[PDB]
C-alpha cells in the first residue's frame, strides 16, 4: 500500500515556476535579536548548505582536477562547507521530535521527499523472499526514476537480511556511477550503540549528527520563528523586555508547535494578528490544566499561606525556575 | 453463580433446568475454543441466534473460566487471541439483548474468580453475582438428610440421631464431603454385607475423610517399650497440666498413644463461644504448651530429650511472642505489633 | 478528546448531546472487536477515519481505548499494527494516508476514552495528538436525589418514602446502581406482598445488601435459631 | 535415512586403547552377538541398552563400531542430531523406521550418537520441543516393549549424564552404563603407537615421554597431535616426523602458536622474568633443600604464545600423591605460589608490580581453604566459605590441581551465622600468609647471585631450560657476592650446553 | 486409538499388594456386585488414585485390576494432552471419555498427572492456558453433567501436593491410596514373582538378600533379578545360589568393583580411617552392629565404608535422642582423632575432610533445632 | 548546537583553574605523562575547559603518582576559588581516587605495611569472610594512604602557588597553552619539581639490586 | 526434615543439607538488620 502513495507523491513534475521560484530562496530572517541568529545553530547551516548543493546540481561535478586555480577554489570551498558527504545520518532522537526539522527543512527543496518505511518489511510474515526483493527494487528503481530527490528513512534500529543486502549493494553500486550522484539518504533513529560497523564507513552513510534539547533561549527564538512565518507578528513588549521568558516552558520539540498553534487559533477567534501576553497564557493554561466536573474548592485556608510562601521563595530566591499559577 | 468448589452448582443448574420448565441450553467453556480462528464465536451466535429463537429461554454456560480468564501474561501460541475473539463475541451478543424481544437469561458457573476479566461481571452484562458457601450446622443436616433418602438404616429415629451427631463433627465440610461421608458409608457396610448403616461405619468414614492417615502402609509394627513409654508420658504429662489448669473450653475427654505425632495425640470437647479470653488464660497456654520437654527432661533427663518434644518450647515461643507483642495487656505497652517490620530497635531488648 | 474517570457515569451522554446540540453527523464505534482477528486488524481503523474523512466535518467517537492504546500494546504485533494506524490517522503528513492535511476533509475531531486514564502510552497522550482532556466524576447527594426521581418515576411510589434522609448510605452510587436499588426496592416490595415502596423496603434493601457484603446469606429463621445458639455473657460482652 | 548397512566396518578390537575396562566389560555384548544360543540355554535377560557416557574424542562410537566389526553383525549409525526436524512426529517415524530395519536382520546393533539431543532433561532453571517428547516417547516405547530373545542391542553414546532423563536410566530400558575414560599412560602410548604407523616416523621420536607429559589427552588429540606434526614437517620439508616438530606440535597446541617479533618493552619483560624465575627458583630450591613434594620446573619461557606473555613449565606427578595432600607440602607448594612476589620484592626492592597478583590471589585462596575447607590446622572451624573468585586449572602455570582442583569446594560449606570468629579466621590467615611471605622471601633472598644470574639468562636467551636452572644453581653456591656476577664478561652467558 | 489389547495381567502377578489388593478387589466387587451396591444406594466412587515412589509399577497394578475387573482397558499418557496448540486436547479428551462411555463397562488409567494436574495460575503462558483448558474438560466430562456411572478412572501420581483440590474434590478423586515403599517380606514376594520365570535353587534364601537391599523400590528388586543373569559365567557355575545375589546388591547399592595401583602408606591410611570409624562406631548403641569392614575403592568413592544397619523406626519418627547425635558427631570426627594420634598434629591430612564437614554440620543442625 | 553559558571571566574562572591544577600537578610529577594543550571550548559538554595529557606491568610507583595526580584539580579550586563559590567540577575525579586507594589495599597488597594479604582478584565477584571488625582495620589503612596522597599532592601544590595564579591567568588571557608555554610559565616564575624516587611513604622504600 | 532414608554407610549424613536453611537466612538477616540500623 506503500508503494502507491509513494509513488504518487509527484506524478508530474514541479513547473517552471516553482522550480524558479524555489533556486532563488533566501536567508528569511536568522539576523533578528529575537529569533534563530547565525551562531546559534551550526548544523542546520550545513544541512542547509548540502540540500542547496543538490538543488543545483553542484554534487555530480566531483572535482576539477586543473592546474592550479580551480583546485584551491575547490578547497577552500570544502573548507567551508563544513567548519560533500552524499548521505549523512542524524542520531538526536533522545527527546521529542523528529520530523519537526526534516519536512522544516524539504519545505522548500522542491525535489521530490520519499519516505520509505521499512517497518514494511517486518510484517509481512520461497515467496516472501521474492515478494520483498521485488518491493525493495521496485522502491529504488522509483527513487532513481524521480532523480533528483530525497529519500528519507526513519527508525533504522527496526533493521532483515534481504534489506540490509539491498542497501550495502545500493551505497557500494550507487556511488561511483549512476549519473545523479546527489540522491540523499538522510535517516534518523533513537538508539545508536546498536547499528552495525559495516554501515558507518566514510563511503557508506557517515558524518553523524547530534539534535538535543531546546534551552529557554532556543524556546523564545523558535516561537518567534514560528509565529512570525503566518504572518503573526510578535507584539514589541514580551521579546523587548523580560515579559514572556519568565512563563515560557515545555523545554523540549514538539511542545512549541502545539503551543503556538494554540496562541495562533486564540488571536484568530480575537480576528486579531498580534498576540498579547494574555493570549500567551490563556494558551499556556489551556495545555497543562485538566477539565473537570463537580468542582469543589479548598475548604480550610493553611494550605493556601503553604503555596504563598513557597511561590514567594520561588519567585524571589531562584530567579532561573518557573512559577505554576496558584488556585 | 461461584464459590467453593463441589459446593453443588451443578446441581443447582439442574436444578434450575428442572423446575423452570423453560427451553434450557447446557454449554461448555472450553467447547469453543480451538486453535482455528472464529469457530467459538461462530458456535457462540449459533447458540444465541437459538436461544432468541425459542425466547424465554435460560442459557447455562459451565467454567466461563476457559473463555473468561484475565490476560495476565503474552499469548505467544495465539489461543489467548481465540480467547478473545470469543469473549468479545459474547459481550457483543449480550449487549445485543435488547428487552423487548429477548427474555433469554445468562446462568453462569465458575469456581474461580481472580483470573476472570472485569468487563463481563460490568453493567448490563452480569448484574447478580452469587455466591453459594459452605452451608451451616441447619443446612448440613438438611442437605445429609436430603443425601440420606435411598439411604437404608435400622430406624427413622435412630437414622435421625446418628445424622444429627455426624452432622455436629463435620464443620468446614461442603455439601460433596457430606454426601462421600454418607457414599464411603454405604461402600463399607455392602462390603461387611451389613443392611443397615452402622454408628463405626459413619466413625470410620469420617476417619477417612478428614485425612488422618498419611503413611499409607501395612501398619504392623512392633514399637519398642522405649516409644509407649514416652507416648504414655508426654500424654499423661498433658493430662496432668490440663486437669491442675482448667481450660473452660477445651476439656480433655480420650487419650491414646497408638500414633506417632508431633502434637499430642490427646482429644478435646470443643465448645464454642471463645468471645473472651483473659491475661492468665494466655499464661496457662503458654505452660501448657512447654509440658512433654519438661516432662522428658524431669523424668528421662536432658540428654534423651526426643526431636519431637523438644521441638515443643518453640510452640511456647511462639505464643509468648504473641502475648507480648498482639495483645497489649504487658508492660511492653498498649499497641499491636506486627511481627514482621513495625519493630524499631528500642523494644527489641524489651520484647527478648 | 480524552474522557476519563469511573465507568457507568454517563460518558455517552456527553457524545450524544455533543452530535445533538451540534448537529453533525457522529461516527461513533467501540474499542473491543478492533483486535478482532486475522480478516482486518488494523483496516477498521482506517475505514473508520475514511469514513469520517468522506462526511467531514463530523467527530469520531471511540469506546475503551485502553483496549488499543494499552501498555502491552507494543508487545502483540496485532495490537501494534492497530496502534500504528490509530496513531497515522491521528495526524496529517500526506504519505501514507494521501490526503492534505488542512482540508475540509481532515476537519475532524477525535473523541476516546476509557477507565484507566494511567494505563494508556506515553506516546498516545502527548499534545498534538490528544490535546483537552475531560474527567467525568461521581455525583452528589443533589444530583443523587434528582436521578432517583428520574429512575423511580413511572413507579408507584408511597408517601412516606424521601430519598433524602439516606443520601449519606449512599456515598459513591452511580445511576446504574441507584436504578439497581430502585428495582431491588421493587422487587422486594412486591416478594412481600406490599402494594406501594415506602422508605423501609429501600432500608431493607441497602441492609441485606450490607449484610451480603462479607458473605453472610441467612433468613429470618436460621438467624433468629442462631441468635439464641449464643449464651447470655458472652453476648452480654458484645452489648457493651 | 541411509542407515549405513556395512558387512564389514573396517575396524576391530584392536583398533581400540586405552578403553581396556569397558571393552572388557563389553566382551559379554560381543559374546551374546556372536553366538546367543548358549545364553538363552541358561537364562539370561540381556542388557536392553548400554549407555556409553564419556569426554569427547574418547572413540565410543568407534568402540561400537569394532563390536560390530568383531561380532559381524549389521551396524547402524545415525545420530541424535539427525532426530531433531521442525516438522512433528517424522522423528518417531524415523526411530519407528530404524528399529523394524534392526529387527529385519537379527542380531543387530543400534547406535544414536549424542543421544542427549533428543533426551534433554526437562529442566526447571516452538514446537521444536513437543517433536523431542515424542521422540523420546517412542524411543521408550520401542526399548520398553523390546523384547530380549531376539537379540537386538540397542547403544547409545552421550557425552553429559546430567542432562539425559533419569526415565531411561531405570532399568528395562538402558541396563548397562558404561564410562569411558580418558585412557591412561598406558593407553595414550597405545594410541600414539597406533596413530604412528600410518605416518612416516623417524627412530628418534620417543612416544612414552608424550604419552607421559600429556595428561587427559583424548585420542581424536592424540590424533590431531600427529597429524599437526606431519603438516609441520611438510612445513619444514622434513623426509621424517623429528621429535623437533613433534615438540612443536606440542607447543603449537598446548600454549599455542609463537608470535613474529611482538614484544613490549624492556621493563616490560624483565618484571615477568623476574616472577617467572623466581617462581622456578622457589620450586628447584625446596626441592633441593627440604626435599618437598612438589613438581619440577621443566622450562622457563617469555615469549608470547596464544595469549601468555611469558610462560613457566612444570611436570605433572603421579595422582597417587594427588590424595592425601599433608600441611607441609601444601605449604611448600604455597611458598612456590608466592615465589614470585618474592622475587619482585627481592629484586626491585620496594617497587613490586601487577605480574604477580593471580599468584597472591591463588595463596590467598589456598590458605582459607588449609583453614576453613580442610580444617588442617586445630582450631575446630563450624563451617566453610566458598571461593570469590574461581579459575580454572590450566596449563603450564603453577598445578592449583593437587587435590583435584583448588578453587572447588566439595560443597563443605555453610552460611555463618556468627560474626565474631570470622575476624579470627581473617587474622589467622593473614599471619599465615604474612609469616610464610617472611620465610619465603628470605630464603629467596639468601640467593641472590642464582635468581640474578637466571634472570638475565633468560632475558638473553628468552627461554631457558630446568637444567640450565638446576646448573646455575649448582654454579653459584649460596653466600656468594654479587660482584662474582657482575664481573662477568656476560651475565646473560650460558657455558652449559644440553 | 486409546484402547490396548491382551490385557491378561492379575493380581497374583503383582507381589508386594498387602491391604491395598483389598481395596484392589473392591474396585473389582465394584464392577461385579455394583446391583446391590446401587440398590442399597451408594453412588459407585469414580476416582481412585495411586500415590507413591516411582518404580513401584503403578501402571502393573493398573493392568493388574483391569485384568481382575474384566472390562476394556484404557492407558493414556498424560504427556499428549499438554500441547503448544489449545482446543486439540480438549477435544482428546472428549474423544477419550466417548469411547469410554461407549465401551462400557471399562476402566481408564492416565499415569502421571502432575504434568496436567497442576494448580491453574503457576506459570503465565499459552501452555498454561492449554492445560487449564484441558483439566477443565477432564472435570466436567468426569462429574460436570449426567451421563456416566459405570467408567471408572484409575490414576497415578508421584506427588499429591502439586494436584489441584478441584481434582481431589470428591465424586472426581475420593479414594487415595498409598503404595508405600516394599518392606521385608514385600521385596522377599516381589524378588519371588521377577524371578519365577528363570530356573532357581533349592537352597536359596532371600531372607539374607532382601535385609541385604533394604529400603528400595520393586523396579530395583527387578534390577537386583536382571544381575542375577549376567555376572556368573565368568566362572562358570553350576546353579544360581544366594552368594552372586548379595554380590549383586553389593554391586548395585555402591557401583563395581574396581582395582588400581596402589602404595602402602595409603591402604594404611585408608585402613586407619575405616579402622576408625569401625572402633568408634561400636562402642556406641546406634551404630553397634558393624557387620561389613572394607578399604576397597568402588565407584565415586576412593575410600573404603563401614556398614552398619540400625533400627530404622526411630530414625523416621524423629524419636532419636541427644545423646544419639553426640556419638554421631564424636564418630565422624574420629578419623580426624585417628589421623592426628597416629601421624602427629603437624602431619594431619585431607581423607577425613569429608567426615569433618558432617560433624559440624550435625553440630549446627543439633543446636538450632 | 547552542553553548549553555556566555564567555565571561566569572564563568570560565573555575574551568581554567580546574585545567591549570590538573596541568601542573601532571607538570611536577617526575617520569609521569605530559600534558600538551590546555584550551577552553565553549562549546563542548564534558566542561569548558578541556586538557590534553599523553602517557609516557604498572608497577606500585606508576599507581602512587596516579592516585596522588587525582587530587590536583580539587586542590587548586582550593587555594584559588573564593570561598562562596565552590565546583562539582573534582569530584568524579575524588571517587577515582577512591576507587585508586582500595585497590592497593585488597587487590595488589600494596597496603600501609606491605602486607601479601589478598581479598579481592580480577575475576571475582565478591570479597573473603573479611571478618566484622576487621573491616574497620582495612577501612583505616584506606583513609589513612587516601589521606597521604591528598598530603603529597597538598604539599607539591601549595609550593607552586603563583605559577598556578600565572598559568590560570595565561590562561584566561591566552584562551590557547601548549606544553612549551607551560614548561616557560614554570621556569620563569619558579616552578619545583618533585625528585625520584617517588613514594607516597619513604618509612618502607627499599632500593633495587 | 530429618533424611527419612537412613544411612547404611556411616559416610552418609543424618539430615539433608537443606533441612535447617531458612533458619539460617533469618538470622542472618536479623543480624545485618540490627549491624545496619545502629551505625
Amino acid at each position: 500500500r506503500e508503494f502507491l502513495v509513494q509513488f504518487s507523491t509527484l506524478r508530474a513534475e514541479k513547473r517552471i515556476d516553482q522550480i524558479l521560484l524555489s533556486l532563488t530562496h533566501s536567508d528569511h530572517l536568522s539576523k533578528n535579536d529575537s529569533g534563530y541568529q547565525m551562531i546559534e545553530q551550526p548544523g542546520t547551516i550545513y544541512l542547509r548548505y548540502l540540500v542547496d548543493i543538490h538543488k543545483k546540481y553542484l554534487m555530480n561535478y566531483e572535482f576539477n582536477t586543473s592546474c592550479l586555480a580551480e583546485r584551491r577554489i575547490f578547497l577552500a570551498h570544502y573548507q567551508t562547507i563544513t567548519y560533500p558527504s552524499r548521505s549523512i545520518l542524524v542520531i538526536g532522537s533522545i527527546g521529542t521530535g523528529r520530523s519537526y526539522l526534516v519536512k522544516y527543512l524539504a519545505t522548500n527543496s522542491y525535489v521530490p521527499f520519499i519516505t520509505v518505511f521499512l517497518n514494511k518489511f517486518l510484517d509481512n510474515k520461497d515467496m516472501m523472499l521474492e515478494i520483498d526483493r521485488f518491493y525493495i527494487t521496485l522502491q529504488f528503481e522509483l527513487a532513481k526514476a524521480m532523480s533528483p530527490c530525497i529519500i528519507w528513512i526513519p527508525n533504522i534500529h527496526d533493521l532483515s537480511y534481504l534489506a540490509l543486502g539491498l542497501l550495502v549493494n545500493s551505497l557500494s553500486r550507487d556511488c561511483e556511477r549512476c549519473s545523479t550522484r546527489n540522491i540523499l539518504v538522510i535517516a534518523s533513529t533513537h538508539i545508536p550503540q546498536k547499528v552495525d560497523p559495516a554501515l558507518i564507513a566514510p563511503n557508506k552513510l557517515n558524518t553523524c549528527i547530534k539534535i538535543r534539547r531546546l534551552l529557554i533561549p532556543q524556546q523564545r527564538k523558535h516561537f518567534f520563528t514560528l509565529s512570525y512565518t503566518r504572518g503573526f507578528h510578535l507584539e514589541k513588549k514580551m521579546f523587548h523586555t523580560n515579559g514572556f521568558e519568565s512563563i515560557t516552558m515545555g523545554s523540549s520539540a514538539r511542545d512549541l508547535v502545539a503551543l503556538t498553534n494554540e496562541a495562533l487559533s486564540i488571536s484568530i477567534t480575537q480576528k486579531k494578528s498580534i498576540i498579547d501576553t494574555n493570549t500567551i497564557r490563556s494558551a499556556l493554561h489551556r495545555q497543562t490544566w485538566d477539565l473537570r466536573s463537580q468542582v469543589r474548592s479548598v475548604q480550610d485556608h493553611g494550605i493556601l499561606f503553604y503555596q504563598i510562601g513557597r511561590a514567594v521563595a520561588q519567585n524571589v530566591l531562584i530567579s532561573n525556575c518557573p512559577i505554576d499559577p496558584i488556585s | 453463580l461461584h464459590g467453593p468448589p463441589g459446593t453443588g452448582k451443578t446441581l443447582l443448574a439442574k436444578a434450575i433446568a428442572g423446575e423452570a420448565g423453560l427451553p434450557f441450553f447446557a454449554a461448555n467453556g472450553t467447547d469453543f475454543v480451538e486453535m482455528f480462528v472464529g469457530v467459538a464465536a461462530s458456535r457462540v451466535k449459533d447458540l444465541f441466534a437459538s436461544s432468541r429463537s425459542y425466547a424465554p429461554s435460560i442459557i447455562f454456560i459451565d467454567e466461563i473460566d476457559a473463555i473468561g480468564s484475565k490476560r495476565g501474561g503474552p499469548d505467544i501460541g495465539g489461543g489467548g487471541a481465540e480467547r478473545e475473539q470469543g469473549l468479545l463475541q459474547i459481550l457483543t451478543e449480550m449487549d445485543g439483548f435488547k428487552v423487548t424481544t429477548s427474555q433469554v437469561l445468562v446462568i453462569g458457573a465458575t469456581n474461580r474468580l481472580d483470573i476472570l476479566d472485569p468487563a463481563l461481571l460490568r453493567k448490563g452484562r452480569f448484574d447478580k453475582i452469587i455466591r453459594v458457601g459452605l452451608p451451616s450446622k441447619d443446612g448440613r443436616l438438611a442437605i445429609l438428610k436430603v443425601h440420606a433418602r435411598n439411604k437404608f438404616f435400622r430406624s427413622e429415629d435412630e437414622k435421625e440421631e446418628l445424622l444429627q451427631e455426624v452432622a455436629e463433627n463435620t464443620e468446614d465440610f461442603t455439601g460433596a464431603e457430606l454426601q462421600n461421608v454418607l457414599n464411603e458409608a454405604g461402600i463399607l457396610t455392602a462390603r461387611k454385607d451389613l443392611d443397615y448403616i452402622g454408628r463405626e461405619e459413619l466413625l470410620e468414614a469420617l476417619k477417612r475423610q478428614k485425612g488422618t492417615f498419611e503413611t499409607g502402609q501395612e501398619d504392623s509394627t512392633e514399637v519398642p517399650e522405649e516409644l509407649k513409654l514416652r507416648l504414655a508420658y508426654r500424654e499423661a504429662a498433658v493430662a496432668v497440666l490440663a486437669c491442675y489448669l482448667p481450660d473452660q473450653y477445651r476439656p480433655i475427654s480420650e487419650t491414646d498413644i497408638n500414633s506417632i505425632r508431633s502434637q499430642p495425640n490427646m482429644r478435646y470437647s470443643e465448645t464454642s463461644g471463645r468471645v473472651f479470653a483473659r491475661k492468665s488464660d494466655y499464661v496457662n497456654s503458654i505452660i501448657r504448651a512447654c509440658a512433654p520437654r519438661v516432662v522428658e527432661e524431669e523424668m528421662f533427663g536432658i540428654e534423651n530429650l526426643c526431636w519431637i518434644s523438644a521441638k515443643s518450647t518453640l510452640e511456647a515461643s511462639q505464643r509468648a511472642e504473641f502475648l507480648i507483642l498482639q495483645t497489649g495487656m504487658t508492660a511492653f505497652g498498649k499497641a499491636y505489633y506486627r511481627n514482621q517490620r513495625d519493630l524499631v530497635p528500642n523494644l527489641v531488648p524489651k520484647l527478648e | 478528546v480524552l474522557l476519563s474517570g469511573p465507568p457507568g457515569t454517563g460518558k455517552t451522554l456527553f457524545a450524544r448531546t455533543l452530535a445533538k446540540e451540534s448537529g453533525l453527523p457522529f461516527v461513533f464505534a467501540s474499542g473491543a472487536e478492533f483486535t478482532d482477528s486475522e480478516k482486518s486488524g488494523a483496516a477498521k481503523i482506517n475505514e473508520m477515519f475514511s469514513i469520517a474523512r468522506r462526511n467531514a466535518p463530523a467527530f469520531v467517537f471511540v469506546d475503551e481505548i485502553d483496549a488499543i492504546a494499552g501498555r502491552h500494546a507494543r508487545k502483540d504485533p496485532r495490537r501494534r499494527a492497530t496502534f500504528e494506524a490509530l496513531i497515522a490517522q491521528l495526524d496529517g503528513e500526506k504519505e501514507k494516508t494521501g490526503i492534505d492535511r488542512f482540508s475540509l476533509r481532515q476537519a475532524v475531531i477525535f473523541i476516546c476514552a476509557t477507565n484507566r486514564p494511567d494505563e494508556l502510552d506515553l506516546e498516545f497522550v502527548r499534545s498534538g495528538r490528544i490535546d483537552r482532556r475531560l474527567y467525568i466524576g461521581l455525583p452528589d447527594a443533589k444530583q443523587r436525589v434528582q436521578i432517583f426521581g428520574v429512575h423511580s418515576a413511572g413507579k408507584n411510589l408511597a408517601e412516606d418514602i424521601d430519598f433524602g434522609k439516606l443520601v449519606f448510605r449512599t456515598v459513591g452510587f452511580s445511576g446504574a446502581d441507584i436504578r439497581n436499588l430502585v428495582n431491588e426496592a421493587a422487587i422486594m416490595s412486591v416478594r412481600k406482598g406490599r402494594s406501594y415502596i415506602y422508605q423501609q423496603d429501600i432500608v431493607d434493601v441497602l441492609d441485606k445488601q450490607l449484610l451480603e457484603g462479607m458473605g453472610v446469606l441467612l433468613t429470618e429463621e436460621e438467624q433468629q435459631k442462631c441468635e439464641q445458639s449464643v449464651s447470655y455473657e458472652k453476648k452480654r460482652l458484645l452489648a457493651v | 535415512a541411509e542407515a549405513r548397512v556395512d558387512g564389514s566396518t573396517g575396524v576391530k578390537f584392536a583398533d581400540v586403547a586405552g578403553i581396556d575396562e569397558a571393552v572388557d566389560e563389553l566382551q559379554e555384548l560381543v559374546k551374546y552377538l556372536k553366538n546367543p544360543d548358549l545364553f538363552d540355554k541358561m537364562g539370561i535377560k540381556p542388557p536392553h541398552g548400554v549407555l556409553l557416557e564419556g569426554p569427547p574424542g574418547c572413540g565410543k562410537t568407534l568402540v561400537a563400531k569394532a563390536i560390530a566389526g568383531e561380532a559381524g553383525v549389521p551396524f547402524y549409525q545415525m545420530a541424535g542430531s539427525e532426530f531433531v526436524e521442525v516438522l512433528v512426529g517424522v522423528g518417531s517415524a524415523r526411530i519407528r523406521d530404524l528399529f523394524k530395519r534392526a529387527k529385519v536382520n537379527k542380531p543387530s546393533v543400534i547406535f544414536i550418537d549424542e543421544i542427549d539431543a533428543l533426551a534433554t532433561r526437562r529442566q526447571g532453571i516452538n514446537a521444536a520441543t513437543q517433536e523431542r517428547e515424542t521422540t523420546l516417547n517412542q524411543l521408550l516405547i520401542e526399548l520398553d516393549g523390546f523384547d530380549t530373545g531376539k537379540g537386538v542391542i540397542f547403544l547409545g553414546a552421550t557425552n553429559r549424564r546430567d542432562l539425559l532423563d533419569p526415565a531411561l536410566l531405570r532399568p528395562g530400558r538402558f541396563d548397562r552404563k558404561i564410562r569411558v575414560r580418558p585412557p591412561n599412560a598406558k593407553g595414550r602410548l597405545d594410541i600414539l603407537k597406533i596413530h604412528a604407523s600410518k605416518v612416516k616416523m623417524s627412530d628418534s621420536v620417543d612416544l612414552s615421554s608424550y604419552a607421559s607429559n600429556l595428561p587427559g589427552w583424548s585420542g581424536a588429540k592424540l590424533a590431531q597431535l600427529v597429524q599437526e606434526a606431519a603438516l609441520v614437517a611438510v612445513r619444514k620439508t622434513h623426509n621424517s616426523i623429528l621429535q623437533s616438530d613433534m615438540d612443536d606440535a606440542v607447543d603449537r597446541l598446548t600454549v599455542g602458536p609463537t608470535r613474529i617479533g611482538l614484544e613490549l618493552g624492556h621493563q616490560g619483560q624483565c618484571r615477568r622474568a623476574t616472577t617467572e624465575v623466581g617462581v622456578a627458583i622457589t620450586s628447584h630450591l625446596l626441592l633441593r633443600y627440604e626435599n618437598a613434594k612438589i613438581e619440577r620446573c621443566d622450562r622457563v619461557s617469555i615469549i608470547p604464545r596464544g595469549q601468555t606473555l611469558s610462560q613457566v613449565v612444570f611436570h605433572r606427578l603421579d595422582d597417587e600423591s594427588y590424595m592425601f595432600g599433608r600441611l607441609p607440602q601444601l605449604l611448600h607448594r604455597l611458598q612456590v605460589l608466592l615465589g614470585g612476589r618474592a622475587a619482585e620484592e627481592v629484586i626491585y626492592g620496594s617497587d613490586t608490580s601487577k605480574a604477580s597478583v593471580d599468584y597472591l590471589s591463588d595463596a590467598s585462596w589456598l590458605a582459607r581453604k588449609i583453614l576453613t575447607i580442610w580444617n588442617l590446622e586445630n582450631p575446630m572451624v563450624i563451617h566453610g566459605e566458598p571461593p570469590p573468585w574461581r579459575k580454572r586449572p590450566q596449563f603450564v602455570g603453577p598445578r592449583l590441581d593437587f587435590e583435584g582442583s583448588l578453587y572447588d569446594d566439595y560443597d563443605l560449606v555453610e552460611p555463618p551465622v556468627n560474626f565474631n570468629m570470622d575476624d579470627e579466621v581473617a587474622h589467622r590467615s593473614e599471619e599465615l600468609i604474612s609469616q610464610m611471605y617472611n620465610k619465603t622471601v628470605s630464603l629467596l633472598r639468601q640467593n641472590q647471585t642464582a635468581l640474578l644470574k637466571t634472570v638475565k639468562v633468560l632475558l638473553n636467551q628468552k627461554e631457558i631450560s630446568g637444567e640450565a636452572i638446576d646448573f646455575i644453581l649448582d654454579h653459584y653456591p649460596p653466600q656468594t657476592p654479587l660482584n662474582s656476577l657482575l664481573q662477568e664478561q656476560n651475565p646473560g652467558s650460558l657455558p652449559f650446553v644440553p | 486409538e486409546y484402547l490396548e489389547r491382551g490385557v491378561d495381567v492379575k493380581f497374583t502377578d503383582v507381589a508386594g499388594l498387602g491391604k491395598i489388593r483389598l481395596e484392589l478387589e473392591e474396585i473389582v466387587k465394584f464392577f461385579t456386585h455394583g446391583e446391590m451396591y446401587r440398590r442399597r444406594g451408594v453412588k459407585i466412587p469414580g476416582g481412585i488414585l495411586l500415590c507413591g515412589p516411582p518404580g513401584v509399577g503403578k501402571t502393573l497394578l493398573a493392568k493388574a485390576v483391569a485384568g481382575e475387573a474384566g472390562v476394556n482397558f484404557f492407558s493414556i499418557s498424560a504427556s499428549q494432552f499438554v500441547e503448544i496448540y489449545v482446543g486439540v486436547g480438549a477435544s482428546r479428551v472428549r474423544a477419550l471419555y466417548q469411547e469410554a462411555r461407549e465401551n462400557a463397562p471399562s476402566v481408564v488409567f492416565i499415569d502421571e498427572l502432575d504434568a496436567v494436574g497442576r494448580e491453574r495460575g503457576l506459570i503465565k503462558g499459552s501452555g498454561g492456558q492449554e492445560r487449564d483448558a484441558t483439566l477443565n474438560q477432564l472435570l466436567v466430562s468426569l462429574d460436570g453433567f449426567e451421563g456416566r456411572g459405570e467408567v471408572i478412572t484409575i490414576a497415578s501420581t508421584n506427588r499429591p501436593d502439586i494436584l489441584d483440590p478441584a481434582l481431589v474434590r470428591p465424586g472426581r478423586f475420593d479414594r487415595k491410596i498409598f503404595i508405600p515403599k516394599p518392606g521385608l517380606i514385600g521385596r522377599m514376594e516381589i524378588l519371588q514373582v521377577h524371578a519365577r520365570k528363570k530356573p532357581m535353587a533349592e537352597d536359596l534364601d532371600y531372607m539374607a538378600v532382601a535385609s541385604m537391599t533394604d529400603g528400595m523400590v520393586g523396579a530395583e528388586l527387578a534390577n537386583i533379578v536382571e544381575i542375577a543373569a549376567i555376572n556368573m559365567m565368568r566362572d562358570g557355575r553350576t546353579e544360581l545360589t544366594t552368594d552372586d545375589l548379595l554380590q549383586a546388591a553389593q554391586i548395585e547399592e555402591r557401583g563395581m568393583l574396581d582395582r588400581k595401583d596402589r602404595s602402602l602408606e595409603t591402604w594404611r591410611q585408608v585402613a586407619i580411617n575405616e579402622a576408625a570409624m569401625a572402633v568408634v562406631a561400636v562402642n556406641f548403641p546406634d551404630m553397634k552392629n558393624i557387620e561389613f569392614l572394607t578399604i576397597n575403592p568402588r565407584a565415586g568413592r576412593e575410600l573404603g565404608y563401614v556398614r552398619v544397619k540400625m533400627d530404622h523406626i526411630k530414625f523416621k519418627e524423629g524419636m532419636l535422642s541427644r545423646q544419639s547425635i553426640l556419638d554421631h558427631i564424636t564418630v565422624q570426627l574420629a578419623p580426624r582423632a585417628a589421623d592426628e594420634l597416629w601421624y602427629g598434629e603437624d602431619q594431619l591430612s585431607t581423607i577425613w575432610a569429608e567426615t569433618s564437614d558432617n560433624a559440624r554440620s550435625a553440630a549446627r543442625s543439633l543446636v538450632l533445632g | 548546537l547552542n553553548p549553555t553559558v556566555d564567555w565571561t571571566r566569572e564563568t570560565k574562572f573555575p574551568h581554567a583553574v580546574w585545567a591549570a591544577g590538573r596541568a601542573l600537578i601532571t607538570l611536577l610529577i617526575p617520569n609521569f605523562d605530559v600534558v600538551e594543550n590546555l584550551w577552553l571550548e565553549p562549546s563542548s559538554w564534558e566542561g569548558i575547559g578541556c586538557t590534553k595529557i599523553t602517557k609516557v606491568t604498572e608497577s606500585r610507583s606508576y599507581l602512587e603518582k596516579k592516585l596522588v595526580f587525582c587530587f590536583g584539580s580539587h586542590i587548586a579550586s582550593q587555594m584559588l576559588l573564593p570561598p562562596g563559590d565552590e565546583n562539582f567540577l573534582s569530584s568524579s575525579e575524588i571517587t577515582k581516587a577512591q576507587e585508586i586507594a582500595t585497590r592497593m589495599v585488597l587487590q595488589y597488597g600494596w597496603g600501609p605495611d606491605d602486607s601479601p594479604a589478598v581479598y579481592y582478584a580480577t575475576n571475582a565477584v565478591s570479597a573473603l569472610s573479611m571478618g566484622n571488625n576487621h573491616e574497620y582495620e582495612m577501612a583505616g589503612k584506606v583513609e589513612k594512604i587516601y589521606d597521604l596522597a591528598y598530603e603529597k599532592a597538598k604539599g607539591m601544590l601549595l609550593k607552586n602557588r603563583r605559577v598556578l595564579e600565572k598559568i590560570t591567568e595565561e590562561l584566561l588571557e591566552f584562551e590557547i597553552l601548549t606544553h612549551k608555554d607551560l614548561e616557560r610559565i614554570v621556569h620563569e616564575n619558579g616552578g619545583i619539581r618533585e625528585k625520584e624516587p617517588f613514594f607516597l611513604s619513604g618509612t618502607n622504600y627499599n632500593e633495587a639490586l | 526434615t530429618s533424611q527419612t532414608d537412613p544411612p547404611t554407610s556411616i559416610y552418609k549424613r543424618w539430615f539433608i543439607k537443606n533441612t535447617q536453611e531458612k533458619h539460617f537466612e533469618l538470622l542472618i538477616q536479623r543480624q545485618r538488620w540490627l549491624r545496619t540500623n545502629s551505625s
